[PDB]
């Protein structure tokens, strides 16, 4: 039983939006759908819930802005107009038990922007050592994901296989208007001569896909 | 209209320690008790721990224990783990079919003192290519949060160039880590020759250092 949001994307103000909640596992003619909304770096914020029947409620600052409807018996849409840089969030829907936004059960999120700005993918350039032997027994190793918008990138290593010793940075946004991320992993340093490190970067906003290996620089 | 007022806004406390969040509401809750609590960390929807004030969401730690009515409830967390390390939100409902959550709360583990472990990072061969230099500075698995970064360039103190990043603190060491990125031009970098990242931190008696030299490995 799960929800996945789709629909999340880069529009430019005042055009209308679109998202779609797909629900899997349960039945819409038993439980409600729950929009909810955070910011960058904000709190979360209830925007509204449509009922078993199809009736819908919001938040008091909504104003008739949104609107929420049952499209098939797996899929709910919510529908966005006169959007601005303050409704930039991350954008999530989940299972209501009741008219309370009380529940076990959230999609992991679609990311709304926006902006006037342009699509751009990112390019991954290697964090790498000079030598396996600079920092000891430990290696650090990393990609810089540099210059793209908007959000977000994603980033794994070995096609998810190593978790462990693994920061993903933030982004940071750049005085350019575009966006950088770095992600980093310490390793063994005795076997940096014959293991594989691969960053897998992924910017879907502009079909970027890079996997990039990352060792120590020859001299 | 209504107001939710979580308190405090950040608390920091030691592994087997406990907590207290508070939300007070301007205006009773919904049967007197449909009061919710959400932990969230960085990337994830928020996962309930509470609702209806007191039930323990399934699968939620005992840990975690909810208390109040009308408009004031409380959230305790006692026997406090690494894996606590989090964003707390209480969300009410109310007559007139209301949702609100408070503005939330950081919850800090605070473990001794630990010195980061510093890397640095030359400008790659193909970014060069594009005009731009990055140099990175990476601090690893620190404790507390706070950190100085200076950049030296030939020995001169770089100031205005450069960017952090910081994780959200590590649900099984309670460290953070934080990047430094030092933003030179093709042209700039490739004028100087000996570039290092300087580190102060609580867990070093003395900055530490790390540097290279332009085209030498
Ligand atoms: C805890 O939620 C359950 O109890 C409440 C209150 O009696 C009830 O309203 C819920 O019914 C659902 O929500 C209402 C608004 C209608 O949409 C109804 O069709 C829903 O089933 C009930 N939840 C469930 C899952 O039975």
């Amino acid at each position: 039983q799960s929800l996945e949001e789709s629909g999340g994307r880069l529009v430019t103000p005042g055009t209308p939006l679109t998202l779609t909640c797909t629900v899997s596992g349960f039945s819409l003619s038993t439980y409600n759908i729950h929009w909810v909304r955070q910011a960058p770096g904000k709190g979360l914020e209830w925007i509204g819930v449509i009922d078993t029947g199809g009736g819908t409620y919001f938040a008091s600052w909504a104003k008739g802005r949104f609107a929420i409807s049952k499209t098939s018996s797996t899929t709910v849409d919510l529908k966005m107009t006169s959007l601005t840089a303050a409704d930039t969030a991350t954008y999530f829907c989940a299972k209501g038990f009741d008219y309370s936004a009380s529940t076990n059960l959230w999609g992991p999120g679609t990311l709304v922007t926006i902006s006037s700005a342009s699509t751009k993918g990112p390019s991954v350039f290697p964090l790498a050592p000079s030598s396996k032997s600079t920092s000891g027994g430990t290696a650090a190793l990393g990609c810089l994901v540099k210059d793209y918008f908007p959000e977000p990138v994603t980033v794994s290593w070995n096609s998810g296989a190593l978790t462990s010793g693994v920061h993903t940075f933030p982004a940071v946004l750049q005085s350019s208007g575009l966006y950088s991320l770095s992600s980093v992993v310490t390793v063994p340093s005795s076997s940096l001569g014959t293991q594989t490190y691969i960053c897998n970067v992924n910017h879907k906003p502009s079909n970027t896909k890079v996997d990039r290996r990352v060792e120590p620089k020859s001299c | 209209e209504l107001d939710m007022t979580q308190t405090p806004s950040s608390v920091s406390a030691p592994v087997g320690g406990s907590v207290t969040i508070n939300c007070q509401s301007s205006q009773s809750v919904y049967g007197n008790n449909y009061l919710a609590w959400y932990q969230q960390k960085a990337g994830q929807p928020p996962k309930l721990l509470i609702y209806r004030a007191s039930t323990l969401a399934s699968g939620a730690p005992s840990r975690f224990k909810g208390s109040g009515s009308g408009t004031q409830f409380t959230l305790t967390i006692s026997d406090l783990e690494s894996d606590d390390a989090a964003t707390y939100y209480c969300l009410g409902y109310y007559n007139g079919v209301i949702n609100v959550f408070g503005g939330g709360t950081n919850v800090e583990i605070k473990r001794t003192v630990g010195a980061p472990s510093v890397f640095i990072f030359p400008p790659s061969d193909e970014q060069l290519k594009s005009g731009t230099a990055s140099v990175v500075c990476l601090l690893n698995n620190f404790y507390p949060r706070e950190a100085k970064v200076q950049w030296k360039v030939d020995n001169a103190l770089q100031s205005g160039n450069s960017q952090e990043s910081v994780t959200e603190q590590d649900s099984k060491d309670s460290t953070y880590s934080l990047s430094s990125t030092l933003t030179l031009s093709k042209a700039d970098y490739e004028k100087h020759k000996v570039y290092a990242c300087e580190v102060t931190h609580q867990g070093l008696s003395s900055p530490v250092t790390k540097s290279f030299n332009r085209g030498e490995c």
